[PDB]
């Protein structure tokens, strides 16, 4: 298919190259701290008008 | 530390309208309660109101329904309060109280005063 | 050179045929299969 022929000769013909595929996904983030204060904001007690 | 500065008050006829103001000074104007309470003349205290740190009212007595109105401003730092429909056994000094607790968002409803102003002497007659 | 798939590795020494790399040549010789010397 590279030499665009069906009679290829005696030697090396470089035709591709390999490459080793992925197997996964990996999306990694720090921890979680200082929370939002919404724990006031949704949970509040009373409201006024 | 603290400063509340209160303003608001005078002599005005019975029936009329009027507007006191109390502008908080030294702290956080958004984790502190804060409470109207009268006080009349050598005859003990009444609590008149209150907001806690947010925008909400908590109650008023048995007498002051429908005619006070309390509100808070976080963007000025002062809690107002609109009176109506005043008369003769209103004559009391109006202190403007906080409140010590940060006021979390799970406890139980238990709010006491900590700081205490001068109060503005608003005379009925 | 990197690895040789479907050559075997004769003992002999040969006059080199086709060139792999590193000293390593290849050649079609006698049953009929690629070596490598």
């Amino acid at each position: 298919c590279t030499l665009k022929s069906f009679t290829v000769e005696k030697g090396i013909y470089q035709t591709s190259n390999f490459r080793v595929q992925p197997t996964e996904s990996i999306v990694r983030f720090p921890n979680i701290t200082n929370l939002c204060p919404f724990d006031e904001v949704f949970n509040a007690t009373r409201f006024a008008s | 530390e603290v400063q509340l500065v209160e303003s608001g008050g005078g002599l005005v006829q019975p029936g009329r309208s009027l507007r006191l103001s109390c502008a908080a000074s030294g702290f956080t104007f958004d984790d502190y309660a804060i409470h109207w309470v009268r006080q009349a003349p050598g005859k003990g205290l009444e609590w008149v109101s209150g907001i806690t740190w947010n925008s909400g009212t908590i109650g008023y007595a048995d007498s002051v329904k429908g005619r006070f109105t309390i509100s808070r401003d976080n963007a000025k730092n002062s809690l107002y309060l609109q009176m109506n429909s005043l008369r003769a056994e209103d004559t009391a000094l109006y202190y403007c109280a906080k409140h010590h607790q940060i006021a979390v968002a799970g406890d139980a409803e238990d709010y006491y005063f900590d700081y205490w102003g001068q109060g503005t002497l608003v005379t009925v007659s | 050179a990197g690895c040789l798939i479907g050559a075997e590795y004769v003992n002999n020494s040969y006059e080199c045929d086709i060139p792999i790399g590193a000293g390593i040549c290849a050649s079609y010789q006698t049953s009929q299969s690629i070596i490598a010397y």
